[PDB]
This record gives C-alpha cells, structure tokens and sequence, in this order.
C-alpha cells in the first residue's frame, strides 16, 4: 500500500 | 515561538537545485527535533551531509535519512539507540510535513520523509515534528525523479546542511 | 503440516482446463470460475489466453461509441480491486437481469488486475450486449509498465498473458452513447472535439499519444474550481496528471447544449463518497457532471466508499457499498526472501560488528 | 585445512573474547551478548547464536567464535555468505525451510506490523511461486534459484 | 445512511431514570456496529441486558457492557473470540461519543464507553461506532451516581435494550 | 490520568 | 578459620530488571537534616529528597505544615505585593513541573512570587507540592506568596486523591494538618495597586476590595456566596461576544457558582481604579489566555494564567508562568517535565493485578473443561 | 485425601483429548493449541504452578492437583496460595523485584513503559515490605491482598 518503514517495506 | 530551523541544499548526480527551510517543532516534539537538528548540524560525527533519498515515491513522501547502510535498513539516533515515539499532536496536513519513519512502534531512528501530499493514514503511527518553511518548489522538483517502486534513477543526494535562527 | 496459521485458505495448486472453463456451445461458466478466482485460484496459461482473445475479438467488432440502452448500471474504476469487484455486482444486481457500463480502470494499483480483466473478459463473451465495458487511462502499456500490472502478469502467467491483455485493451471502445442523455468516458472532454461526430471518427487500435483526442478522452479531469470561474477560459492544462486538459463548466455546459446531451458520466478521479454530482445545467436543473468511483478503501488507505450508478425509469439510482476483504501481497509482488534478505544481511552484520565494540 | 584466518586475526578476537566474558568461563551466553548497547535493539541475536553453534548447547566458545566471524571476513565467497543467509531462515537446521518455520523468522523481524493472517497468505504463496519440485518446503537449490541475483553478499563484511 | 439504532433502558437499583438511544455508525465500523447492535438485541443469547455500567467517572465517561464479570476484566464480543480494531476514521469529538474500550491493541470485546465530555487523547487508540441520539440527559444524570475511580454509589443497570426503528 | 480499560486500569 | 572464599560473579546482582531507574530512598528526613540552628529550613536538601519520591518523618512533616500554617493566619485575605512578582496558576501536583517554574521563574532567593492556588489533587505528588512551598514561605515570609484554590478544602480533597496521597505516603494526622493550613490560606492579591488576583473570579456579592477584607476567612468554603464565588467563579464562554447582556449567570459547567461577563468585569475596575484581574481555575492550552481588551487601556481585563502543563498527563498543553517588571507583562512558557508513574488512586499492584490474574486464569481452565 | 470420581472421570476424558502423542506429559505445543490459550497472557505462569515436580511438562496427577485449588468445593487460604504462586516464580516463597515485574509485564505488556512499570513494582515493594528484605512473603502479601474478596470469583465448574 502507502507505509514508510525501516528495513521491511510493506503494501 | 524560539523554534529551531534547518536546511537541505539538494544535489542531482553532483549539481545543486536549491534549499529546503525545515521548521521543527520543538514546542510540540522535543525529543524528535533536537534528533533531526543534531544530525542536520551533524555536532556528533555522524550527520546528514553526504546523504541518500532511497525512497522516493510520486504524490506521496521523499525517504531519506540513512546514512550506515544507504538502502533503508540502516540508521542510528542520538541518543545512541533508537527512541521512543514521544507524541502524535501533529498531524499530516498535507504537503511540506516532515515526520519520522519507524520500523514500527517505538523504533525512530535517524530516518524521517516529507511529505508531497495528504498523509492521514500515518497518523497515530509515525510522529510528525517539521514542516517545510521556504523552498516547496525544490521539493516538487526532488519528486520527479522517482517512481512507484521508490527508486531514484539519478541518484538524489544532500551535501550541505546546518542551521538558520 | 508446520502451517501456523491453519484456518486461512490455502490457494489451489490446480490450474482451470479448457473442459472446466469452456462448454460445448463455447459459453463460459461464469460462476465456476468466480469461485475459483476468489480463493486466488488461477487458469491454464492457454485457457487463460482464450478468455482474452475471444473477449478481444468480441470488442473489435464493436465500435468507438457504443450505443447502450435504458436500464444500465454504470460503474468507474474497479482497480484491480477483484474482491470488491464481486460485491460491486450484488450491488448492482446480476448480469444475466442487468445491463453493464464499466467506464474503465480495470487494472493497476489493487494487486489483482488480471482476476478483474479475466471475469470481465469472460462476462463480456457470455452476455456481448448486456455488459459493456469501455477505455480507461490505465488499459495502456505506458501506465502498466510503470505501474503494477506488467509485474503481474509475469509472475501469475506469462509476459505473453500480457501481450494478449495489450492487444485486448486496444480493442476497448472510447465512449459510450447511454439513452441518448448520456455521454460516457473515462476522464472527460477534448477541445478537438466539438461534437459526437468527432469522437466517431477516430483511429482507436493504437497506444494513447501524449496529446490528441484520444489522450484527452480517458485522461481530462475538471477544475478545482468546478462552478465558481473567476478565471473562465474554457481548456487549461492538467498539472495534476502531467499531460491533457482541464475542462471548466461552460465547456460542459455548451458541449451538452450542442449535441442535446444531458449530462457527462465519468470516472478517472478518486472520489471520497464514491461519486459526486458538479454544478447543475440551468436549462435542466440535472448535475452537467457526475464522477463514480467502484473503487471502496483505494489502496488500503484512503477509507472511501464506492457507488454504482443504475439508471431505471428516468430515475438515476447511486448506490453506496463499503469495502470487502481481500489477500495480501507484498509490493511488486515479491517473495518473502527477495523482501526479508537486505534486512538480514544487516541485522547479522550491526549485530557482529557491535561484538567488537567492546575492545 | 578448509579455514580462513591467520596468526595476527586469531591473536586479536582472543583479546575481544575475555572482556566479552563476565565470568571467564570460556563460553558465551545470550545472557552474556544482551548486556552490550546496539543488541537489545536487534531482531536476529538468538540467531546469530543459534547458528554459531557447532554443537548446539546456548553457550558459543572460542571454536565457534573463530569459525562463525569467518564468513564474515573480505576472504569469503558467494555459496557461503548465502548459505549462512539460508541458515537464518532455517531453526532447526534440516536443510529444509518448512512452512511455518519461515512464519516464525519473518515474525521475529516484522512482528505486528502484519496481521497474522497477511503473513501466511504471502508465505504460502512465496513457496507455490518458487517450490518447482512440489515438496512443500524450500532447499539451497530452490532459494538460491531467487535470490542469487541481487547480490546482498557483497555487504555481509565485517572486519578483523 | 441505513445505520441501525439501539436504545439503552437505564435503571438505578431497578427504578428507571431515562432512556439513551444510539446511532452505530455501521457505516464507517461496519464489523464493530454490529457488535454492539447483536449485543443489545441478544439474538447470539448474550448481551447487554441486565449488566451494569461499573465504571462512572463524572466529567469523563460511563464504562459498561461486561456482561460476564461486571467488574471491567470481562466481557465478549460475537465473533467468538476478541476481534480487531477495524479502523479509526471517527474521532472521540465531544460528549455523547459511544467507543470501544480495549486492554490494548486489537482487544476489541464488548465493554464500550459514552463520552460526557471531549477526549481527544484516545483518538488512535480506541475505535468510536456511535453517538448518543435522544438522551444525553440520561447519561448526564447516570453521572451524578458515579465518583473519581468510577465506582458507582447505587447499581445502574441496561434494564432492556435492542433496536429501534 | 483518564484511561478507558479493561482489566488493567492505568494512570 | 577464616579462609577467604572464591565467589561467582555472575551471581553479584539483584533480581530488579530496569536497574537504570532510582529507588525511592528508605531513609526519612529528620528536623536535624531538613532544619537548620535558627529554624530555617533547607529547601535545597529538600528538593533533592523528593525529587527522588523519599519522605520525610511524619513528625517534621507536620512541623513544615504547621509552622507555615502559622503563617498564613498571621497573614490579611487581600494581600499587598508589589514589582518585581512572578505570578503562578494550577499547579495540581505535578511537582517536577513545579521543579521547571522555579527556573523559567527564578530561584526564590532573588524572585518575588505569588500562587493563585490549586497545589492539591489531580496530579499524584500533591503532598510533595505543600511540604516544598509552606517550607519556602517559612523561608521567605514576605517574598514568596500562597492563595486559596477551590481544591483547598477537605470537599474536593476527599473526593480527589489528596486525603489517600496523605494516607498513603504519611498519614491521616498530615492531612488534617494540611486542611487547618489551607483555611489559613488567603484568597485574594492586590498587586502594584493596579492588579487584584483571585483563583477563579469575582462575585455578585463583592463590589469593592473592602468587601474581601471584611470577609471571614478561616473556614470550609461554603455552598453559596462571596468566598465560594472568589475561589469558583470562571469567565462565561463568550467573553465580548455576550448577545443578551447580563452580570453573573449559573455556572452550568462547575454545577456551584457563577459565570462573570464583560460588562461586569469592566464595571468592578472602574468602581476599585484597577487594571486587571489575574486568575486560574481554568486549563488553557498555551498556559494562557489574554481576554479582550479595553479600549480604554489596550490592555487584556483578564489573564487566566494555567502553571500545569500536559495536565492529567494527556491535555499536552504548554504552562506558562507570569513576570511582571518596569510596566511589561512577561509570559513565558514551558513544557512538560518527566515525573514517576503511580497506579490510580495511589494503589500497589496486587489489588490492580489480582482481578485480572483472577480472569485470566478462570478462564485459561473453563476454556479447557469446556471444550469437550 | 482424594476427592470424587464423578469430576475426575470427565478431567481424565478431557486430559486424553489435550494428549497428542499420549505420553501423559504436556508440553508448550500440547497446550497452545486452543484458540483461547494462545493469545492469553498466564498460560505459561499456570502451567508451571501445576508442575508440582519441575520438569517443565504436567501430567494426569499434578492436572488434578492443579484443578483441585480452583474446585467449588474449595477454601480461601488455598486459592490465595495459588494467586501467591503467580508472582512467585522461583517458588522459594519470596516474590523479588524481578519477579513481579516480569509477571507484569506479561499482563499489561506494552501498554505500560519498562521505567513506569518498575516504579510502581518498587513502590509496591516500599509500602508492603514489613521485615524490609527487598522482597515479599506470603504473610506480607496478605495484610495487602486479604481485604478483598478476590477467592469468590477463582471458581470453576468441573
Ligand atoms: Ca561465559
Ligand atoms: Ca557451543
Ligand atoms: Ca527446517
Ligand atoms: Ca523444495
Ligand atoms: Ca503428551
Ligand atoms: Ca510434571
Ligand atoms: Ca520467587
Ligand atoms: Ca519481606
Ligand atoms: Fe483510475
Ligand atoms: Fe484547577
Ligand atoms: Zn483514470
Ligand atoms: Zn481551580
């Protein structure tokens, strides 16, 4: 989807 | 009131495009301003000059901030861990928000991202302590380089930053 | 098995045949493979290019304005969105006793594009003139390569399941001519056409240039400021999608008037409510424009609803539906291992070289 | 001899092994490794312990302190770094990646940031999309038939 | 648009003080609703019916609908289990707000709270379903039976209640 | 402070 | 047969698992630690043992609250201050918030001051809060000044957590104590002939100052009337914006008291010759609030100054402190400061985890029968 | 003493259903299985209370003899015995700092912050400590647990 993580990139 | 503001002179491959004026709010986030302010003077070693925009997604943020590794799973705070969410008073509003990116709750490292547009489903999960103050029109220019995949096809960097007032 | 989490579905290993899809009349059985597609299910590669082509087919020999009848459900952008496209038809009512219009955006963003080309595809055989569907902005090579729809097709199929979906999607009809009130697009108006006749006359069959009035059919969006004109000017340019134009009110409110049009139905714009109804026509008192959006909670994120437009009976019906759950999958549609491995491999190494810190 | 380091290498981890040592055992504990800064703070530690254990006892001695930094090293290779990468997602060491052993890996690095459900729905679609065999769990053939392509060993390099 | 509303029969140690109706938005908390609205009606044979509002705390909230403890450590939801917080589109806006209570994250039972005043700070952190449609006055006088830590003087009690329209 | 739980009541 | 023995040093720790954080002190302050020879009190040893949460002896406690209740007595309902003051709201227990405003104030060695009252409830360091200021007006008699907050009574103090705090930390005897001492506190402040400051506000029954002087203090607040209306009385909602003009109106909100409009604010300056009326009772979000000016002055007619920031630990709201020196009205401001976690109403953790360890359990075994 | 074989004879049919490999010793697998025991805070704490001889698995004797504090039939002293032995992890009969907090920290979890929640385990300790060793008897637990009626709803029906 639209998320701004650190290390594991989701949807 | 006596807030702190800092700046990102943008580099495309090596060439300058312009500043980025970054009002913190260290009247509503403390902690969190005085982690990106340290690192933008870069008074402990370890700053944000000679730095990398992984990420960088079209109508939504510019990604940036790591420094040890350069891909995004990298990163250090200053308080020589990583901290605590400290507060969610501060919304997305909308474009020129600059907030913290997490690896989930209680996690903030040195990584944050501005904003292009409204992000209100990061409310509540990611802490927001600056806006853009001045130089909106480089960093409309910083989002054309990007993609849906967040890849930077010529490589966005930051070269110098410091401090104003 | 060391399955943790038992009670979800496991997708079938076992791939549709010919004999299972197909009849002996060559009429798909829609509801065997609704089922099937739901539990993430997917087709034989060459049954799966049957759907395709035959649907493909079926388009070429319709043209660029269709002409579409009182009743009709109108529907926007699906998105990708299968398992909200299945509640979109409960909604709506099935299509053996409805009548369609699909105004595009079928594939992109919603990590199930080919699901929502493959039952519409397959709807589109079964019932050639009841379900309509028409050319969204995103049924182009362009804005597939860029977005997700190239990378899925590789990994569910083949890059050769996608050659069939290109060579389909130019096959798709521009506008749609609904009870003779109606003009329906995706995105809007051309200052290149003036009238019907200028939209008849058109050579389809080919990839959207950047400009023209092919562009300008399924990428136009209206102002901002959609009634309240201080600046009149009739087309200025997009700055919101990069290319096209932006059409004001009394661009519509002439375009109607010059080809005893009632109202323009379109899609292309995320709408909170599922739709919205502009500025009405002072010689009807009916909105010049209405937006619908079949896209509920778009991209997981923004929480809209969706709605369907079914005219009945000189009375237009927009009925409202919320979104319906779905699998998961991680951005372009990557493993585990291609995700998981650059976390790794610095997760041991800011672990082995903080063991040397202490001398 | 299939080792990697030298005389000045060996000399110099032998210093960094008793200040590492709180009671001089000559054995590592985790409850030893969790008293340091940057390793509260990291998902992977009982791993980096697990796998650098040759006999499989909780402690990691002088033997096992050598032989595990030495894949780490400027001196290794590409179908060792990756099989040491292969061995995280692997507890119990068969070999083979089961199912819910991935699960439980994955949940040791993303947690809650994915229901319990997302995580297996892409779990179980990771190996139908990769397992060409049809065995229902992942070898070093079928991982390296993945990932072998963007190069993550390159940047698996600590120093002496 | 089609939302059901319930209503809340409330009685001081078996005497009647008012009735309190409520608009679940089912709308927006489709899943959470109808939590709250099977509950009221008892159609699953558990409920609200009969419980007590354990936890009043005047210029605060009314805490109740634990069904199986009547003391706030219990309570069950129809989904058998405890399900999750399905999302946070409403906000705790004013008095009258009917929201979920929680031990945490995704602890979603049957326990519920009706705002008497504006509590901004458990927006993000606890899902709001409802608002108080008749009866505001109602739930102003169950406050003039609580204290500081909630516990009420005399036992308020849901009497009967179920769906209106 | 004002809190609203179930089981265990905070500050 | 000594022989000195070899130990595990593995073993040399204790169980506590956040060793970083600090141990309440065990050891209890005496008169010969907190008092000095000519019986002034050492305000600084003081700070450094509670900021640390470490008591006093019940005995010495008693001392710093009833030799600054002496005081107080000796001490008139309108006080007399004059410039340079430095002019606090609520403070409602949050001491270490307290600790913050004598910096962004000033040390009470140099500085001039005056609490408009609420030290007590709400805020669980309450008793903290009393033990630090009555020591500080022993100190300094005729520099540091008290008022009278609607929670210094035994109403509020019984229903709040006050009473328990007592209880708790020392006893019912130091409670009783504070409650003498807090009717001895005086309820209003003329300051620089120009200012009159209250804790909440005027009343229908107060005209000039002389009515205040002749008011009998020393009491519970009552129900009704003047003194109940100095310590209750907050500003209506509205305030310049009042349609249907009116004086004083039924305080809907506080359920006692009035609401006090403009015309019946700016009618009490003109009949007393005063310039404004500084009070607190009500929580601002910036710590302040300046109402509208009269444009006869330019000057705000009201102030509303708030010394507890992130009140209840979840307002999030700024503090502000107020200075006053060479014609100027100084507000500074300031943010939260860190302060120990306490279970509510003062409460150890077996009666808050016994009922949820009772659930828990019941049913871990009724969901393990009943499954069959 | 024993008790009556009416609510043992269903404990054992119920015992042999939980038995996957039927050895009679339970372990972390043989009970995590139940939807309602997984994601619940004291398992771990209860089986280890009915582990009467420390092999870290329970079997037929000590699932009676755990069951048997929570019986209907059952006094106060005993079923606050069993709410001492929640805390009390080393069974030495002393609860220590580390003890309760790590007991606690497995209820409230993360809705209480590591210092908030070893303040209030140190003040616990402050306040209900008598002979001052730091740590907690079962008569020091007492004079602070025995007011409430905390053993009427520690009742199940076998
Ligand atoms: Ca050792
Ligand atoms: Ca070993
Ligand atoms: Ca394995
Ligand atoms: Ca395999
Ligand atoms: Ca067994
Ligand atoms: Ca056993
Ligand atoms: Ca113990
Ligand atoms: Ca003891
Ligand atoms: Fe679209
Ligand atoms: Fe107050
Ligand atoms: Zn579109
Ligand atoms: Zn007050």
């Amino acid at each position: 989807x639209l998320l701004v993580t650190a290390g594991l990139v989701l949807a | 009131m006596v807030n702190p503001t800092v700046f990102f002179d943008i580099a495309v491959d090596g060439e300058p495009l312009g500043r980025v004026s970054f009002e913190l709010f260290a009247d509503k986030v403390p902690k969190t301003a005085e982690n990106f302010r340290a690192l933008s003077t870069g008074e402990k070693g370890f700053g944000y000059k000679g730095s990398c925009f992984h990420r960088i997604i079209p109508g939504f943020m510019c990604q940036g901030g790591d420094f040890t590794r350069h891909n995004g799973t990298g990163g250090k705070s200053i308080y020589g861990e990583k901290f605590e969410d400290e507060n969610f008073i501060l919304k997305h509003t909308g474009p020129g928000i600059l907030s913290m990116a997490n690896a989930g709750p209680n996690t903030n490292g040195s990584q944050f991202f501005i904003c292009t547009a409204k992000t209100e489903w990061l409310d509540g999960k990611h802490v927001v302590f600056g806006k853009v103050k001045e130089g909106m029109n480089i960093v409309e220019a910083m989002e054309r380089f990007g993609s849906r995949n967040g890849k930077t096809s010529k490589k966005i960097t930051i070269a110098d930053c410091g401090q104003l007032e | 098995t060391d399955r943790v989490v038992k009670a979800v579905p496991f997708p079938p290993s076992h791939r549709l045949t010919a004999k299972e899809v197909f009849d002996n009349d060559g009429k798909p059985r829609v509801d065997i493979l609704k089922a099937h597609l739901m539990k993430e299910g997917r087709l034989e590669e060459s049954v799966a290019l049957r759907i395709i082509t035959e649907g493909a087919s079926i388009l070429r020999q319709e043209k660029n304005l269709l002409d579409i009848d009182a009743p009709v459900t109108v529907c926007g952008d699906i998105h990708g969105q299968f398992f909200d496209l299945m509640k979109l038809f409960e909604v709506g009512g099935s299509p053996a006793n409805t009548r369609y219009l699909f105004l595009g955006d079928y594939v992109d963003r919603g990590y199930f594009s080919i699901e929502c080309v493959l039952y519409l595809w397959a709807l589109k055989i079964l019932y050639p003139k009841t379900l309509f569907l028409l050319r969204g902005n995103h049924e182009c090579r362009h804005l597939t390569e860029y977005f997700t729809f190239k990378q899925e097709c590789k990994i569910k199929y083949s890059e050769r399941v996608y050659d069939a979906c290109m060579d389909a999607f130019d096959c798709l009809p521009l506008a749609a001519l609904m009870n003779q009130q109606f003009l329906c697009v995706h995105g809007g108006l051309s200052p290149e056409i003036n009238t019907l006749d200028d939209i008849r006359k058109l050579d389809r069959f080919k990839e959207p240039p950047a400009y023209g009035p092919m562009c300008d059919i399924l990428w136009s969006d209206p102002l901002e400021d959609f009634g309240n004109e201080k600046t009149q000017e009739h087309f200025t340019h997009n700055t919101v999608r990069g290319c096209s134009y932006f059409y004001s009110y009394p661009a519509v409110c002439e375009f109607l008037q010059h080809n005893n049009l009632l109202s323009i139905l379109r899609a292309h714009e995320a709408q909170d409510a599922g739709y919205r109804m502009y500025r009405k026509s002072q010689t009807t008192g009916f909105p010049s424009l209405i937006t619908i959006f079949s896209a509920p909670n778009y991209l997981d994120v923004y929480n809209n609803k969706a709605a369907v437009l079914k005219y009945e009976n000189n009375v237009m019906n927009i009925r409202q539906f919320n979104c319906s759950p779905h699998p998961y999958w991680l951005p372009n549609f990557m493993d585990v291992f291609t995700w998981s491995l650059p976390f790794v491999g610095e997760k041991v190494t800011e672990m082995l070289v903080n063991v040397l810190n202490i001398c | 001899m299939c080792s990697h380091f030298d005389a000045d290498e060996i000399k110099r981890l032998g210093k960094r092994f008793k200040k590492l040592d709180l009671d001089n055992s000559g054995s590592l504990s985790v409850e030893e490794f969790m008293s340091l800064p940057e390793l509260q703070q990291n998902p992977l530690v009982q791993r980096v312990i697990d796998i650098f254990d040759t006999d499989g006892n909780g402690e990691v001695d002088f033997k096992e302190f050598i032989e595990g930094v030495s894949q780490f090293s400027v001196k290794g290779d590409k179908e060792q770094k990756l099989r040491f990468a292969f061995r995280i997602y692997d507890m119990d060491k068969d070999g083979y990646i089961s199912n819910g052993e991935l699960f439980q890996v994955l949940k040791m690095m993303v947690g809650n940031n994915l229901k319990d459900t997302q995580l297996q729905q892409i779990v179980d679609k990771t190996i139908i999309n990769a397992d060409k065999d049809g065995d229902g769990r992942i070898s070093f053939e079928e991982f390296c038939a993945v990932v072998g392509g963007l190069d993550i060993h390159k940047k698996m390099v600590v120093d002496v």
